């Protein structure tokens, strides 16, 4: 067992209270969910707008990683 | 064997601990690089330090500075018996709002906060570790121009600084504060940078000042009426923001920031909402609903465009920009479910919301920007025209219209 | 082949590297030489051939895990971010340091007690420890995200840069900027070992490959200076001169062209009487002196040479801010072209 | 003449504590600090303040030159010495007394005599004091050790003539150990004080440490003002102390009170002292030893019998008769607590550290005398105890009460404290007795005692779910405050964040060298494995050195820690010198 | 921002005065200049010597005002050493912002010289969607 | 706000308190932040001690009376004859000279319920869980 | 799992609280 439990760290609640206390914080905790994943569209990305000079070395350390950075 | 009053004894210099010892006493040095009485006598005008400044902008622990003990090294009329740490600059990096920018500040009582050569390097340091940071860049501005006992260099210190202003002009977001008078070389950096926040009655800008304007012309004029925050506000056009104090210029920093992202290719600072379901139709609001009874139903009668921008804007908020000048056109930032947009209305209030050469360059230079950095544009448009007469022609209506198009 | 890979991971006593063997050895020259001698793990850790010696395969595979571990899989993707946000604040270990220093100039310290405190933790990962010992090549952390970590050694050869040094920094640097991570510089030098056998040995390319690889990086470079940069050893470990991003300073470094004892020896070339008491009172107060007002941080800082003197337990949180910042380093303007050459 | 300026010629709790005393008495006080010291509460709290310069006692506040010359650049007429440092050293008392200030503290010939143990020894003799049967003169040989303990039984202490610190014993419970016991005794005598002169005496099993305060004044008159029991002693040195003496007959009690006055008297002593006294299992009193100095635990007297003990100081060396007439009678009971800086979970070794947070106990029956603050520093130059806490009640059983509530009150973070042992002694019941009897004794601690606190570890995270950040909230359910740890990433309900892409948790690896199976790498430097001062160094350069000798000894916070050679090899580029500070990880030599 | 953002070659000529932020304004070398020469009778300074003396002599101004001294002719006097020492093309040539100071009859070609060699220059800016030029 | 309190601690003293260092002190409820008491051998050695303890005793942040405090065991008033002294339930309103300077998000909350009870759990505003 | 001065203590939820 290695997860980060919730500590009462002063108090001892009552099991009524305990139970009070996690339903309310269960309650409050959302948001995120299961981790779905953010599908990958590069369409109309901001690298793609930008002027390069020819030789500009950005070719290569922006725009190209930004592109195959997965 | 020898045995020093607490008072002038120094931990042994030769020991790692009298070194520490020393670099406190060059770090509490300064903080008053030119003595207390000078601290005193700014608070007693009512005004923050140059270090103020920056620790009332950055979030509280975050700024890191740089070159805290730089000295100049000229010898020109005698200068070099007067080297303050820092030589009248503080430079760095911290946050706002948890993300980095990169900061100067001009401190006013180091020569009059003139700009020197090492001055000029320390402000060039940190332009260009924001360029390649890809991180804002936030100038604090309070300086008599040149240090005139430095020769030319200072010149070339100038040229260097806007060099690079032109450089990260639309690569980072550049925001120039006035929280002085700003004389001469110290007004071309704030019109290159991207915004210009002034603090009311408290700070100026002009190139040439009142006593040779007074000699060359005979013009009697005021440095408040020549250069003032209402003067760059209402009749130049220079002004993006003036602040009733210190601490609401500040605010407008930050507000202005919360819409911009920090480079030219990264993501817009999208902030989370909750988007109801359903048709337009059946999410349609109370307050949308007053939009349908808005319009008089007299042409000849006006309505406050503001009342379109707080309906259509999440929470009514709007930052106007330019709020002053042109008021026949607003401009400004707001969020559409949290992404932000900029605004672009006419106002049927000033001049029936004709266009004009003012209100022209003002969206001019708004969309610019926005599209510099990826914010999308929303126009409300309500134009009967362009502002008729002769003054707007010769004035060059048709070439300075020519740019918001 | 292998001599192309990034990392050689040798067994003792079992892994040996070398061209001709032993019996043409002596058959075709007369002399004569053991498998050890020729080409043993630890002998070809030392000549730098090999990257790491360990004494069983369990422990070259473990060793494989760790250091893969710290690299993304490829020059485009990112690294693993382990354990980040540890002890946000200033710890008993972080004010360690401020006396970790010896107070004599002369005195060596193993630079471990420094790495391991300056990082995310103890987790300093060591590349080639045996080639060229007077410099550390390690991976660390810095909240979290992988960062090289350049740094002199005192405890061996007082930390100079020697060829081997030399050549194992230029190859690590080109390795850890192929794969995006950030340098860590902390100097503690004199600079290049002086002689004949170095000179013979190659110094001044080794040298020049040092500087061209620290030049070429395009990833964040980071500099702490511990006591002394003389010389090219100041250059060459991440001065801003040679484009590193932000440079910091204990308040013992030493920043200077030579240290107090070779500017001594030039003073006393000329009018040169060693024997008398006279010029050895004159060397003391020149040394004096030159400690006092020239070998310090002082006046690098007062030019901007170097961006801040730093209390020594800021140093840990320090590195996190900066690094911070330059996550996204962007370095121009750049010529792209074939590439960059190098002294070969 | 009389004391108008006193000078503190010492650190820490007990230079506040004399601070304090002068301003109590009205006459101005000066500091000395050395250079760790610049910040402390004494040098701060002082009318003023002088450094010493250096940074270990040998060239701070043992240097006699700098001590006077603070006392002549202050114009300091009186220099009290507080305990340890100078405060036994009879050179300076005579150096003192030679510039004319006033010493406070006993004659610089009571000092030598009751320093020298044999001459002690004699002056007990001929006061008449009870004796532990030993020797009367040094022993020659280990044969006439053997011969000694032949006669009196087993097992016999063989003792230093000048030893201290618990140092200055060994003992032996078989006869054959006798010679190897006394070529150890000899030569550490002669290595660590100068002199080999050993003696023997029965060493008793079981014993209690009762000592008794005098106050004696310089026209002969001396008060017994209590009595402490310091029978919690760790490597011979106190670490919980009481008053009056619990557990004793009336017949005991009076042969002390009676035999410390005699003593004092035959000893010409005068200013405060203190008798130290064992007590055997058979209940015999045996005379042990007189400290020359005000001691540690002098404030459980000042509270048992309301005497300001250091103002007492202040008016004998005024040379006024002592106006105490009578042995005090105690009020209530008190304990003394030093609040050491050594973590009691790995046998009480001390350590430097930042003293990140302090908070003393307060409220009914509290009395804190403290060295230091939030904000200070220990460095490894001085004595471990950070301060001291005194508790009085109305009973034992009172003042073991309030002495759970104080110390479950303190907190002190940032370095270990002892803090833990004192919250398990006050609670065991081998130290709350039966109301008539207790079982500790001056070996309880190491022998006997439960040791249960869990070693030292502040705030680093040591385990994969320490890593993890938290959040500390008060919640209010059905009106009770609770508090609340809440986890940076807690996956409760809804709840996410488990991981950002590519986080990962692993158990963090200690900030320290290589894996833990084994001891060093192959390399060949010695190096220093703690900051401290090198107290000795045992080799030279050149010579040849086999695995596991000595090469240096190095004393941090007052103990000396030995250095040894990690290989064979030769002493290849020895770099430090007796008295040098050095820092952890300081090459020390190369062995080749 | 146009004389900065131009990638073309600039040539600079300075044929008398140059000061201050018109000086940084017409083809500084720090704003990219590739090749500044300046004609013998350039005047290269912060600003004209009767402003400059009026704030690096002020002191010693005063100093003849309360001693009731011809404070005109001192300043007179201090205005003709300003000129003499410093409104010069000399000072700009040592810290090399001026790259040679030429006879004029040099002018056409130095300017020949220097854009037939910058026919293509290899500079570059950051990149970006365009630029937010003052408007 | 009491932006610093630093208690005297030694020889004689106890300090009971209601406030430490970061406490904020409203109008709602009576002024008094603590008790210093001194105890000595004798009436004089008590009022030594108590010049040291107040001397020594730091607040910082609002106005006290321990000006006043230290003045009172200074004043012959007070000190006394050794027989009588002057003092009396007056003696501070007149008479004795007033030489001190002057001084220079809600929670939420959630009923719940569980069998038969309600109970209201309270939080802070910004808990970001 | 919850800790409560020490105790460990399971409280088992639902898996569809808000
Ligand atoms: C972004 C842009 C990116 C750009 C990047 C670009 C990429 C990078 C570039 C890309 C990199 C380019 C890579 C190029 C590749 C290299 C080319 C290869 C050509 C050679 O380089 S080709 C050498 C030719 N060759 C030797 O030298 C032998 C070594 N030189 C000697 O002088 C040896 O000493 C010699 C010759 C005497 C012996 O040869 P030995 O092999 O060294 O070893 P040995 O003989 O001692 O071994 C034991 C021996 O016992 C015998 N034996 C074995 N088993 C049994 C049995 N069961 N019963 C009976 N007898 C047995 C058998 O004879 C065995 O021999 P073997 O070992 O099996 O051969
Ligand atoms: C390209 C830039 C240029 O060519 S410089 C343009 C004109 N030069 C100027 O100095 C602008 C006008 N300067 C001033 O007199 C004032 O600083 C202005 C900006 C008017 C504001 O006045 P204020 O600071 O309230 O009063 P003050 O002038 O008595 O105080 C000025 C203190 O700083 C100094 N100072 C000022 N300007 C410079 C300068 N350019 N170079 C060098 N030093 C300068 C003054 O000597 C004075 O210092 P101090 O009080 O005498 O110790
Ligand atoms: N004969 C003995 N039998 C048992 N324990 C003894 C005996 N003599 C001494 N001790 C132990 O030694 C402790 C202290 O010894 P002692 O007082 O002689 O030395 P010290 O305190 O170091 O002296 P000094 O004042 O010289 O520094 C006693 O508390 C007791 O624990
Ligand atoms: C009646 O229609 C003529 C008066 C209105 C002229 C208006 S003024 C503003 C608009 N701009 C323009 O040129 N004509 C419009
Ligand atoms: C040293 O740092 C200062 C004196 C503190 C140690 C001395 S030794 C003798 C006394 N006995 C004790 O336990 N501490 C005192
Ligand atoms: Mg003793």
């Amino acid at each position: 067992d290695h997860e980060a439990h919730i500590k009462v760290l002063r108090g001892e609640p009552t099991p009524e209270e305990m139970a009070a206390l996690m339903a309310v914080l269960a309650s409050a905790g959302g948001g995120p969910a299961e981790p779905v994943k953010k599908e990958r569209n590069m369409w109309g990305h901001p690298v793609d707008k930008l002027r390069y000079s020819v030789f500009s070395w950005q070719r290569v350390t922006l725009l190209e990683r930004t592109h195959m950075r997965r | 064997s020898v045995t020093e009053p607490s008072a002038e004894h120094q931990v042994d210099i030769h020991t790692t601990a009298g070194k520490l010892a020393d670099l406190k006493r060059r770090t509490e040095e300064t903080l008053h690089p030119v003595g207390e009485a000078a601290v005193d006598k700014v608070h007693a005008k009512g005004k923050l330090t140059a270090r103020e400044r920056i620790l009332a902008l950055l979030d509280e622990g975050s700024f890191v500075e740089l070159d805290a003990l730089a000295k100049h090294r000229s010898t020109n009329f005698g200068l070099e018996k007067n080297r303050p740490l820092g030589d009248g600059v503080i430079t760095g990096y911290g946050t706002i709002d948890g993300r980095d920018v990169c900061i100067f500040s001009q401190d006013a009582t180091v020569f009059g906060g003139s700009l020197g050569e090492v001055y000029g390097e320390k402000i060039v340091k940190v332009q260009e570790l924001a360029i390649k940071t890809g991180r804002p860049l936030i100038g604090i501005n309070d300086g008599a121009g040149a240090r005139i006992q430095e020769g030319v260099v200072s010149l070339g210190l100038y040229s260097r600084i806007f060099h690079n202003n032109i450089k990260a002009s639309g690569v980072i977001p550049q925001i120039s504060l006035i929280m002085g008078a700003a004389a001469g070389g110290h007004v071309y950096s704030p019109a290159l940078t991207d915004f210009v926040v002034m603090v009311d009655q408290t700070s100026q800008m002009f190139i040439t000042g009142p006593d040779v304007i007074k000699t060359v012309t005979g013009e009697d004029v005021t440095m408040e009426e020549l250069g003032g925050a209402h003067t760059h506000m209402a009749k130049s056009g220079t002004a993006h923001y003036v602040a009733s104090g210190e601490q609401d210029a500040f605010d407008y920093v930050r507000d202005l920031l919360s819409y911009l992202p920090p480079n030219n290719y990264a993501d817009p600072p999208l902030y989370p909402v909750a988007i109801p379901e359903g048709s337009i139709e059946e999410t349609l609001t109370d307050e949308d609903l007053e939009l349908d009874t808005l319009i008089p139903d007299s042409p000849n009668q006006p309505y406050d465009m503001h009342e379109v921008i707080t309906r259509i804007l999440d929470d009514d908020e709007f930052l106007e920009v330019q709020a002053g000048y042109a008021g026949n056109i607003v401009v400004g930032f707001g969020r559409v479910e949290g992404r932000p947009v900029g605004i672009v209305a006419n106002q049927p209030t000033q001049f029936a919301g004709c266009l004009d050469i003012n209100a022209s360059e003002k969206a001019a230079r708004f969309i610019r920007t926005c599209d510099c950095f990826n914010i999308p544009i929303v126009l409300l448009v309500d134009v009967p025209g362009f502002l008729p007469g002769t003054d707007q022609e010769y004035n060059g209506i048709i070439r300075r219209g020519a740019k918001l198009l | 082949s292998p001599i192309q890979t990034d990392l050689l991971v040798a067994v003792r006593d079992q892994g040996y590297m070398f061209i001709t063997g032993p019996d043409v050895i002596k058959d075709v020259t007369g002399e004569d030489v053991t498998f050890d001698e020729l080409g043993g793990a630890d002998e070809q850790a030392k000549r730098g051939n090999i990257h790491k010696v360990v004494n069983s395969e369990a422990e070259a595979y473990q060793y494989v895990r760790d250091y893969l571990s710290f690299l993304p899989s490829n020059h485009f993707d990112n690294p693993p971010i382990v354990n980040p946000g540890m002890e946000p604040e200033i710890t008993p270990h972080d004010l360690e340091l401020d006396s970790i220093v010896p107070d004599a100039d002369n005195m060596a310290y193993d630079m471990h007690e420094i790495l391991l405190r300056i990082f995310d933790d103890g987790d300093v990962f060591e590349i080639a420890e045996q080639r060229g010992p007077a410099m550390i090549t390690a991976f660390a952390r810095v909240d979290g995200h992988p960062v090289g970590v350049i740094a002199n050694q005192p405890m061996v050869l007082s930390g100079a840069i020697d060829n081997e040094a030399s050549d194992k920094a230029a190859s690590f640097i080109r390795f850890c900027d192929s794969y995006n991570l950030p340098l860590v510089f902390v100097v503690d030098t004199p600079g290049a070992m002086p002689g004949v056998a170095e000179e013979k040995g190659g110094i001044i390319k080794r040298g020049g490959r040092f500087f061209n690889a620290i030049v070429e990086a395009d990833v964040p470079k980071v500099t702490v200076i511990i006591r002394k940069a003389y010389g090219g050893g100041y250059a060459v470990m991440g001065s801003k001169q040679l484009s590193a991003d932000l440079n910091f300073a204990w308040p013992t470094a030493r920043i200077a062209v030579i240290g107090a004892e070779g500017a001594a020896q030039l003073l006393v070339k000329r009018f040169p009487d060693p024997n008398a008491p006279e010029v050895q009172k004159i060397r003391d107060d020149f040394i004096e002196g030159y400690n006092l007002n020239m070998a310090t941080p002082w006046i690098a800082a007062e030019r901007g040479y170097i961006d801040a003197v730093i209390q020594p337990h800021e140093t840990r949180l320090l590195l996190r801010k900066s690094l911070r910042l330059l996550r996204d380093k962007q370095n121009g303007p750049k010529v792209q072209r074939k590439h960059g050459l190098l002294p070969l | 003449s009389k004391i108008s300026k006193v000078l503190v010629a010492n650190r820490g709790e007990i230079a506040v504590r004399v601070i304090r005393a002068a301003k109590d008495a009205g006459l101005a006080s000066v500091a000395v600090y050395a250079e760790p010291d610049a910040d402390a509460p004494h040098v701060r709290l002082a009318d003023e303040a002088f450094a010493l310069g250096g940074q270990t006692s040998a060239e701070s506040y043992l240097v006699f030159e700098k001590i006077l010359d603070a006392a002549e650049k202050s114009g300091a007429n009186a220099i009290h010495p507080g305990y340890g440092f100078l405060s036994e050293n009879a050179d300076f008392a005579q150096a003192v007394i030679d510039a004319g200030l006033i010493w406070i503290g006993p004659s610089p010939q009571s000092i030598r005599d009751l320093g020298d143990k044999v001459t002690a020894r004699h002056i007990a003799a001929r006061a008449k004091a009870p004796l532990v049967p030993g020797t009367p003169d040094p022993v020659k040989d280990a044969d006439e050790v053997v011969a000694f303990a032949k006669e009196h039984g087993v097992p016999v202490a063989i003792k230093a003539a000048f030893g201290g610190g618990g140092r200055g014993m060994k003992v032996a419970r078989t006869l054959e150990e006798i010679p190897e016991l006394f070529e150890s005794a000899t030569r550490e005598a002669i290595a660590a004080f100068g002199r080999g002169e050993c003696f023997v005496e029965r060493y008793l099993d079981k014993p209690r440490h009762v000592e008794a305060q005098v106050i004696a004044d310089q026209h002969g008159n001396v008060v017994v003002a209590g009595t402490r029991d310091c029978s919690l002693q760790r490597r011979f040195q106190k670490l919980v102390e009481e008053a009056p003496a619990p557990f004793l007959t009336d017949a005991q009690r009076k042969e002390i009170h009676e035999s410390a006055k005699r003593i004092c008297k035959e000893a010409g002593y005068y200013g405060a002292g203190t008798v130290e006294y064992l007590v055997g299992q058979d209940g015999l009193i045996s005379f042990l030893e007189v400290n020359t100095r005000l001691q540690v635990e002098h404030p459980v007297t000042e509270e048992t019998s309301g005497i300001d003990l250091v103002r007492q100081q202040f008016k004998i060396a005024n040379g006024e008769p002592l106006d105490i007439t009578e042995d005090p009678t105690p009020r209530g009971h008190s304990f003394e607590f030093r609040i050491n800086g050594e973590d009691a979970g790995r046998g009480f070794l001390p350590a430097p550290g930042p003293v990140t947070k302090f908070v003393a106990p307060t409220g009914p029956g509290v009395r804190m005398d403290s060295g230091v603050e939030t904000g200070s520093v220990i460095g490894g130059q001085f004595d471990s105890m950070l301060a001291k806490l005194i508790v009085t009640g109305a009973t034992r059983e009172e003042a073991l009460e309030r002495s759970r509530r104080a110390l479950a009150e303190f907190t002190v973070e940032g370095l270990a404290t002892v803090i833990p042992f004192h919250r398990a002694v006050v609670s065991d019941p081998a130290f709350i007795g039966d109301g008539e009897k207790f079982d500790v004794h001056t070996r309880w601690i190491e022998t006997e005692w439960n040791n249960t606190v869990e070693p030292f570890t502040g705030g680093d995270p040591i385990e994969e779910e320490d890593t993890v950040p938290r959040q500390t909230v008060v919640v209010e359910v059905g009106g009770r405050r609770l508090e609340v740890s809440l986890p940076g990433d807690l996956a409760i309900g809804g709840g996410g964040g488990a991981a950002a892409p590519g986080v990962v948790r692993k158990k963090p690896k200690p900030r320290k060298r290589g894996g833990g199976g084994a001891k060093a790498a192959s390399g060949d430097a010695v190096t220093a494995p703690m900051q401290g001062t090198v107290v000795k160094v045992a080799v030279e350069e050149g010579q040849e050195v086999s695995a596991g000798d000595l090469v240096v000894v190095l004393e941090a916070m007052k103990m000396e820690n030995p250095v040894t050679a990690h290989k064979d090899g030769t002493i290849t580029g020895l770099a430090v010198e007796a008295g040098a500070a050095i820092t952890q990880g300081t090459v020390i030599a190369e062995i080749k | 921002y146009a004389y900065g953002e131009a990638t073309v070659a600039k040539v600079t000529v300075i044929t008398r005065k140059s000061y201050g932020g018109a000086y940084c304004v017409m083809g500084s070398k720090d704003m990219g200049a590739d090749v500044v020469v300046a004609w013998p009778t350039a005047q290269i300074a912060v600003m004209g010597a009767s402003g400059a003396v009026g704030f690096v002599y002020r002191q010693q101004l005063k100093e003849a005002a309360k001693n009731g001294e011809d404070v005109d002719a001192l300043r007179l006097e201090l205005q003709q050493t300003y000129e003499d020492t410093l409104v010069n093309p000399y000072i700009a040539a040592e810290r090399g912002y001026v790259d040679a100071v030429i006879p004029p009859s040099h002018t056409r070609g130095y300017v020949a010289n220097a854009l037939r060699l910058l026919e293509r220059k290899i500079v570059q800016m950051p990149p970006k969607k365009h630029g937010n030029i003052p408007l």
